[PDB]
C-alpha cells in the first residue's frame, strides 16, 4: 500500500545510527596540528591557443602531458613543461564536456552533449590521431568520464546513470542505477574498484564496479553536487555543490565530517580537487576566484586570482607538483 | 591661390618652430644701440 | 626540443586556420542522438544551428554550455496543461541566469482563463496590425508578446537582448543586430 | 663738395694689395677693410651735416669696387615656389592616394 | 661681431647685384629696388639685432624719397619691428613649455598603457591590436616632435652647421606625424568595418590596416624631401611660409574628413540602435568618447592667438586623453586590474 | 526499490567519526613533506619555471 | 537532507476554503525560492505560486491570483497556501517545489519530473 512510510522509519535508522557514531567533529580534533600558513600559490605557465571556454581537463600519469577539453570542438594535448603542444585532436561535435587521460598515454577519450564518449587512439602506426572507438548507449550528455585501463572505462551521464564500457567491443558490461539527477563528474578510488558519484539530487553515491550495486549514499548537501574527488588515501571524498559550500564525507564512518563555508562566499563550486597529501582542499568558483582549503581546519589557506571567467575544471598532478585550472576565458593556467 | 604659411591646425608645430628659429636665430647679435622708433636719426 | 618545436609551429598554424572559419561561424542554439547539427550560409555568413536531441527535461546545467552563442531561439507555442505559463516560466528562468545574462534571446512565437489581465490589457502603439487581421486575435498575441516583453525588461543587469517574431534572414538580421551592439558596448558606446 | 672719397678710396685699392688677387671676391677675409673703408667713408664726414644714406657716394664707391672686384660670381640663394603648374598635383596625388587606399581597405573589409 | 657681418655680406651683395622719381637707396640696412613715383615700397624685416622681429616688413615712402622733418633727409620706419617683439619671444616660450609638457604627460600616459596592453594580454584583439599601433605612432611621434622643437630652431648652434642631419630630421619628423594621423585614419576604418559594416571580430587580415599606418606615409615625405630640395631648399627645410607643407598636411586632413564621415556613420548606427525603448547626451557621450581617437578636434576648426592657444592644447593633450579614455576609464581594464592588484 | 536500498544501506558495519577524523589527520600529517605544494620548491626541483 | 514534507489538503465543498502547510527541513529557508506546484489526474505538472527569499516578490498564475494567496514564515521555516473558492478543476496533487539555486532570480526545474527538492505532495480533492 504506502510503502514511503518504511522508507522514513528506515531514513530514522540510518540518521540515528550515523548520530550514535558521532562523538566530535574533525574540527574539535584537529586541534594540535599547527595551521597551515597562508599558501601563496603563483601562476607559472599559461596555455594559449583554445579558441572557447574551457570545460574539463585531465593530467597524464607523467604529470607533464595534459589533455584540454574546449567547446571549440578541439582536444589539445599540451607539454605543461615547453608549452608546445604535442596533439591537437578535431572533434565530430565541439560541444565537448569532459575527457579524460588514460592512465597508459596510448589513448585518450572526451565527451558532452552527445551521449558519445569517443575513444582516441595516440599510438597509430601512421603517426595521426584517428578515433579507435565510440561507446554509444547512454541516453543523456556526457559529464565525465574516466579510464579504468586501456580496454576499459567508466562514464557518468545526464541520464542519472553510471555505466562501464568494454572498449573492443564498444558494449555496457556494467550500468549504475540508483541517481534521480543528472550525474555531474565521478572520482576513482586508489585502487579503481569503487568509485563515487555527485549527481543534482544534493546526493553521492559510492559505486562498486565488479558487483553493480550501490553500497552508501551520502547526504547533507543543499543543492546540486556539482564536482566530486576522492581523497589520496581512498577512505573519503570532497563534494562542490551549487550551495556554495564544500563538503568532506567518509567511507567508513558514513557521515559527512567537514563543512567548507564562508558568509562572503555566495557561489557555487564548479571544481575541487585535493593535493597529494590531502591536506589542502583547492576548489574552483563560480566567481572568477579559486580558494584554497585547509582539509582539517576548515580556514582559507590562500586564493588564486589569474582567472577572469570561471573556474570550469581543476587538476592536480599525479606527483603534486603543479595545479592546473582551466576557465571559460580559454585560458589554461599551472600554479606552483 | 590660398593664405599665408600653413593655416590648418595640424601644422602647429611647424609655425612655432620657424618663430622659434626666427626669434631666437644665430646667437651673438647685438641689439640696438640708438633710439629706432621716434627719433629721426633712425637711417 | 626541435621536432617539439616543429610539430608545434605546424599545430599553431593549423590552430589559426581552424580559429578563422570558427570566429566566422555564427553559432545558434534552438529551444523549444544527443544534439542534432545544422549549418546553413546566408550572405555567405556561416551559421551553425544546435537542437536539443534525447536530453532530459532538466536543463540548468546542460544549457550552461550555450553561454557564448550569437542568440539563443526560443520557440514558444503561442497558439490543457497551460503550456504558454510553462513557456512563460522557462523564458524567466533563461532571462535571469547568471549565465545566460549576456546571451540574446530570439523570442519566436508560433479565453482568459489563465490570464485575468487579457480583461484590462489595451493594444499599445507599438502594435501595428498586420494587414487582414482582427482585433482580438491581434490583441491576444501582442498580450502574450507583452507578457514576454515583461520578463524582458525587469532585469536591468546583463548585456542580452530580446527580440519577439510572430525565417532565416528574421535570424540573419537579429545575429547581425547582436554582433553590432556587442561591437558598441566593447567600444564603451552601447 | 664732398671730394673725401678717394681719400680713403685709394688707401683702400692700396692696401688691398695685401690679401690674394682672387681673394678680392671671398667675403670670409676682405670684408674686414671694407668695414675699414666704410668706417672711413663716414668718418671724414660728421663735419658739415651729411648724413648716413650718401647718395652722391654711392657711385664712387661704386667705382672703387669696379676698381678691383670685377668678373665675380655672385653666390645667390634662392627660395622659389613650383610654377603653380607642379605645385598642385604633387598636393593633389597624396589626397587622391589617400582616399584610394582608404576605399581599398574598406573593400577588403567584406572580402 | 655677427650683426655688423651681416650687414657687410648685405652691403657685399647689394652692391654686387644693384650696379648690373623715387630711385634705388641704400639706407645702411636693407637694399632697395627703383620703384614708381607715389608708390610705397616694402622690405620684410632683416634679423640683423636680436630687438627686431624678422616676421614683420618695413616700408618706403615715395613722393624725392620722403625726406623726415627735423631730419632734411630720407628716413625709414622701422617702428613695426621692435614695437611687440617682447611679447613674442614671451608668447613663442610659453608655447613651446606649453608643448613640452603637454607631450611629455602624453608619452608618460601612452607607454603606461602600452605596458598594461602588452603584460595583461587577455585583452588581445584586433581592436586592441590597432590601439596598441596608434599608441606606439603617438609616442614616435611625439617624442619626435619634442627632440625636434628642443634641439632644432632652439638651439640653431646645432643646426648652425647648415647639415643635411636637419632635413633628414624634417623628413622623419614629417614621416611620423602622417603616421599617426594615419593609424588614426586606421582605427577609425576598423571601428567603421565593426559598427557599420557586418564584419565579424578577429577576422581581418590587419595587413592593409599595418601598409596604411606605417608603409603609406613614406610616399608625401619623399615627395615633399624631393620637391624641397628641388624648388625651397631652404637652411634646414625649418621654414613654413611655403606651401610645401601641403604635401605632407593635405593627405592628413583628408584622412580627418574620411574619419569624421565614418564618426557621422556610426553616430548614425549607434541613434537607430539606441532608439529602441535620454538619446542626446548617450550620443553626445559617445561623440566625445571618439573624437579624441579619430583626430576630429583638428578639421572641425578649419581654416587670432586664443585659436592656436586652444590648437596647441589639445594637439598636445589628444595622447593624454586617449590614454585615460580608452585604457584608463575603460571597464574591462578597470575591472581587471582592480580584480588583480589584490595579489600586487 | 527504494526501500530495499535503504535495507542494503542500513546493514553496514560503521565506524564513529573520531576513528575516521584521526585516520584523515594521520594521513595528513604522513604525507605533508612529500607534498611539494605545502612547501615552497626551489628552482632547482620546480620544473615550470 | 531535504524533505520538504506538506501538509493539510482533503476532500472540501465547492467555493470552500483550505490552507496547505510546507514544512521546511534541512535547508537555509531564507535563502532559497520557494515555488507551489500541481499534478491534476491525467495531466502534467502545472506551476501555482511561488514567493522570493524576502517575501515581497510575489507571482501566481492566472487561473488562481486573488483566489489563493502566498506566505512563508522564515523563523519555523514553513510554507502556507491560503486556498480560498475553491473549485473543481482545482482537484490536483500540490507539491511544494525549492530550485537547487541560492541567492538566484531564476528558478529552474520545479516543475520537471524526476526533479529532487520535491515533497510527495498532498492530495486535495475537490
Amino acid at each position: 500500500d504506502q510503502l514511503r512510510q518504511e522508507a522514513e522509519q528506515l531514513k530514522n535508522q540510518i540518521r540515528d545510527a550515523r548520530k550514535a557514531c558521532a562523538d566530535a567533529t574533525l574540527s574539535q580534533i584537529t586541534n594540535n596540528i599547527d595551521p597551515v600558513g597562508r599558501i601563496q600559490m603563483r601562476t607559472r605557465r599559461t596555455l594559449r591557443g583554445h579558441l572557447a571556454k574551457i570545460y574539463a581537463m585531465h593530467w597524464g600519469t607523467d604529470s607533464r602531458l595534459l589533455v584540454s577539453a574546449s567547446q571549440d570542438g578541439k582536444l589539445i594535448i599540451w607539454d605543461s613543461y615547453t608549452t608546445n603542444k604535442v596533439h591537437a585532436i578535431p572533434l565530430r561535435s565541439s560541444w565537448v564536456m569532459t575527457c579524460a587521460y588514460a592512465p597508459s598515454g596510448n589513448y585518450v577519450a572526451c565527451g558532452g552533449l552527445d551521449n558519445i564518449c569517443s575513444i582516441y587512439n595516440l599510438k597509430t602506426r601512421e603517426g595521426n590521431v584517428r578515433v579507435s572507438r565510440e561507446l554509444a548507449g547512454h541516453t543523456g550528455y556526457l559529464s565525465c568520464c574516466r579510464f579504468l585501463d586501456d580496454n576499459q572505462i567508466v562514464t557518468s551521464s545526464g541520464d542519472t546513470t553510471c555505466a562501464l564500457w568494454d572498449i573492443e567491443t564498444g558494449q555496457q558490461t556494467t550500468t549504475f542505477t540508483g541517481h534521480t539527477g543528472d550525474v555531474m563528474s565521478l572520482s576513482l578510488a586508489p585502487d579503481t574498484r569503487l568509485f563515487v558519484s555527485g549527481a543534482c539530487d544534493a546526493s553521492a553515491k559510492l559505486w562498486d564496479v565488479r558487483e553493480g550495486m550501490c553500497r552508501q549514499t551520502f547526504t547533507g548537501h543543499e543543492s546540486d553536487i556539482n564536482a566530486i574527488c576522492f581523497f589520496p588515501n581512498g577512505n573519503a571524498f570532497a563534494t562542490g555543490s551549487d550551495d556554495a559550500t564544500c563538503r568532506l564525507f567518509d567511507l567508513r564512518a558514513d557521515q559527512e565530517l567537514m563543512t567548507y563555508s564562508h558568509d562572503n562566499i555566495i557561489c557555487g563550486i564548479t571544481s575541487v580537487s585535493f593535493s597529494k597529501s590531502g591536506r589542502l582542499l583547492l576548489a574552483g568558483y563560480d566567481d572568477f576566484n579559486c580558494n584554497v582549503w585547509d582539509a582539517l581546519k576548515a580556514d582559507r589557506a590562500g586564493v588564486l586570482a589569474g582567472h577572469d571567467n570561471r573556474v570550469s575544471c581543476l587538476g592536480v598532478t599525479d606527483d603534486g607538483m603543479a595545479v592546473a585550472t582551466g576557465s571559460w576565458d580559454s585560458f589554461l593556467k599551472i600554479w606552483n | 591661390l590660398l593664405r599665408v604659411g600653413c593655416v590648418l591646425g595640424t601644422c602647429q608645430v611647424q609655425n612655432l618652430s620657424h618663430r622659434l628659429w626666427q626669434l631666437m636665430g644665430p646667437a651673438g647679435r647685438q641689439d640696438s644701440a640708438p633710439v629706432d622708433p621716434s627719433s629721426p636719426h633712425s637711417y | 626540443e626541435k621536432a617539439q618545436r616543429e610539430a608545434n609551429k605546424k599545430i599553431e598554424k593549423q590552430l589559426q586556420k581552424d580559429k578563422q572559419v570558427y570566429r566566422a561561424t555564427h553559432r545558434l542554439l534552438l529551444l523549444g542522438s544527443g544534439i542534432f547539427e545544422t549549418k546553413f550560409q546566408v550572405d555567405k555568413v556561416n551559421f551553425h544551428m544546435f537542437d536539443v536531441g534525447a536530453q532530459r527535461d532538466e536543463r540548468r546545467k546542460w544549457i550552461q554550455c550555450f553561454n557564448d552563442v550569437t542568440a539563443i531561439i526560443f520557440v514558444v507555442a503561442s497558439s490543457q496543461t497551460n503550456r504558454l505559463q510553462a513557456a512563460l516560466k522557462l523564458f524567466d528562468s533563461i532571462w535571469n541566469n547568471k549565465w545566460l545574462r549576456d546571451t540574446s534571446v530570439i523570442l519566436f512565437l508560433n479565453i482568459e482563463d489563465y490570464f485575468p489581465e487579457f480583461a484590462r490589457y489595451t493594444t499599445p502603439e507599438d502594435a501595428t496590425p498586420e494587414p487582414g487581421e482582427d482585433p482580438r486575435v491581434t490583441r491576444a498575441k501582442y498580450f502574450i508578446r507583452d507578457e514576454f516583453l515583461r520578463i524582458s525588461t525587469a532585469s536591468g543587469d546583463g548585456r542580452h537582448y530580446c527580440y519577439p517574431h510572430f525565417n532565416i534572414r528574421r535570424v540573419f538580421n537579429d545575429c547581425r543586430d547582436i554582433i553590432q551592439r556587442m561591437h558598441l558596448r566593447q567600444y564603451e558606446l552601447l | 663738395m664732398l671730394e673725401r672719397l678717394p681719400l680713403c678710396g685709394k688707401a683702400f685699392a692700396d692696401m688691398m694689395g695685401k690679401v690674394d688677387v682672387w681673394k678680392w671676391c671671398n667675403l670670409s677675409e676682405f670684408i674686414v677693410y671694407y668695414e675699414s673703408f666704410t668706417n672711413c667713408t663716414e668718418m671724414e664726414a660728421n663735419v658739415v651735416g651729411c648724413y648716413w644714406p650718401n647718395p652722391l657716394a654711392q657711385g664712387f664707391i661704386t667705382g672703387i669696387h669696379r676698381q678691383f672686384f670685377s668678373n665675380c660670381t655672385v653666390d645667390r640663394v634662392h627660395l622659389e615656389d613650383p610654377p603653380d603648374e607642379v605645385l598642385i598635383p604633387l598636393i593633389v596625388i597624396p589626397v587622391v592616394l589617400t582616399v584610394a587606399m582608404a576605399g581599398l581597405v574598406v573593400w577588403r573589409s567584406k572580402r | 661681431g655677427v650683426t655688423r657681418n651681416k650687414i657687410m655680406t648685405a652691403q657685399y651683395e647689394c652692391y654686387q647685384k644693384i650696379m648690373q622719381y623715387c630711385n634705388r637707396t641704400w639706407d645702411g640696412w636693407l637694399c632697395w629696388n627703383d620703384v614708381a613715383a607715389g608708390t610705397e615700397s616694402m622690405q620684410l624685416c632683416p634679423d640683423y639685432f636680436q630687438d627686431f622681429d624678422p616676421s614683420e616688413k618695413v616700408t618706403k615712402i615715395c613722393d624725392n624719397w620722403f625726406r623726415h622733418p627735423a631730419s632734411n633727409r630720407t628716413w625709414t620706419n622701422y617702428t613695426q619691428c621692435n614695437v611687440n617683439t617682447h611679447e613674442k619671444v614671451k608668447t613663442a616660450l610659453n608655447l613651446f613649455y606649453l608643448t613640452i609638457i603637454g607631450h611629455g604627460l602624453s608619452i608618460a600616459s601612452l607607454l603606461i598603457s602600452l605596458g598594461i596592453f602588452f603584460y595583461f594580454k587577455s585583452l588581445s584583439c584586433q581592436r586592441i591590436t590597432l590601439h596598441k599601433n596608434l599608441f606606439f605612432s603617438f609616442v614616435c611621434n611625439s617624442v619626435v616632435t619634442i627632440i625636434h622643437l628642443t634641439a632644432v630652431a632652439n638651439n640653431q648652434a646645432l643646426v648652425a652647421t647648415n647639415p643635411v642631419s636637419c632635413k633628414v630630421s624634417q623628413f622623419i619628423h614629417l614621416y611620423l606625424m602622417g603616421c599617426n594621423y594615419f593609424w588614426m585614419l586606421c582605427e577609425g576604418i576598423y571601428l567603421h568595418t565593426l559598427i557599420v559594416v557586418a564584419v565579424f571580430a578577429e577576422k581581418q587580415h590587419l595587413m592593409w590596416y599595418y601598409f596604411l599606418g606605417w608603409g603609406f606615409p613614406l610616399i608625401p615625405a619623399c615627395i615633399h624631401a624631393i620637391a624641397r630640395s628641388l624648388y625651397y631648399n631652404d637652411n634646414c627645410w625649418i621654414s613654413s611660409d611655403t606651401h610645401l607643407l601641403y604635401i605632407i598636411h593635405g593627405p592628413i586632413c583628408a584622412a580627418l574628413l574620411v574619419n569624421l564621415f565614418f564618426l557621422l556613420n556610426i553616430v548614425r548606427v549607434l541613434i537607430t540602435k539606441l532608439k529602441v525603448t535620454n538619446l542626446y547626451m548617450k550620443a553626445v557621450r559617445a561623440t566625445l568618447i571618439l573624437v579624441p581617437l579619430l583626430g576630429i578636434e583638428f578639421v572641425l576648426i578649419p581654416w587670432e592667438e586664443v585659436y592656436d592657444y586652444i590648437m596647441h592644447i589639445l594637439m598636445h593633450f589628444q595622447g593624454l586623453l586617449v590614454s585615460t579614455i580608452f585604457c584608463f576609464f575603460n571597464g574591462e581594464v578597470q575591472a581587471i586590474l582592480r580584480r588583480n592588484w589584490n595579489q600586487y | 526499490k527504494l526501500v530495499e536500498q535503504l535495507k542494503m544501506e542500513a546493514n553496514i558495519d560503521r565506524i564513529k567519526v573520531s576513528k575516521a577524523a584521526a585516520d584523515l589527520m594521520a594521513y595528513c600529517e604522513a604525507h605533508a613533506k612529500e607534498d611539494p605544494l605545502l612547501t615552497p620548491v626551489p628552482a632547482s626541483e620546480n620544473p615550470f619555471r | 537532507q531535504v524533505q520538504l514534507q506538506e501538509s493539510g489538503g482533503g476532500l472540501v465543498q465547492p467555493g470552500g476554503s483550505l490552507r496547505l502547510s510546507c514544512a521546511a527541513s534541512g535547508f537555509t529557508f531564507s535563502n532559497y525560492k520557494m515555488n507551489w506546484v500541481r499534478q491534476a489526474p491525467g495531466k502534467g505538472l502545472e506551476w501555482v505560486s511561488d514567493i522570493s527569499q524576502s517575501g515581497a516578490s510575489i507571482s501566481y498564475t492566472g487561473s488562481v491570483k486573488g483566489r489563493f494567496t502566498i506566505s512563508r514564515d522564515n523563523a519555523k521555516n514553513t510554507l502556507y497556501l491560503q486556498m480560498n473558492s475553491l473549485k473543481p478543476e482545482d482537484t490536483a496533487v500540490y507539491y511544494c517545489a525549492r530550485c537547487p539555486a541560492p541567492f538566484t532570480r531564476d528558478c529552474f526545474d520545479v516543475t520537471s519530473t524526476t526533479y529532487a527538492y520535491r515533497g510527495q505532495g498532498t492530495q486535495v480533492t475537490v
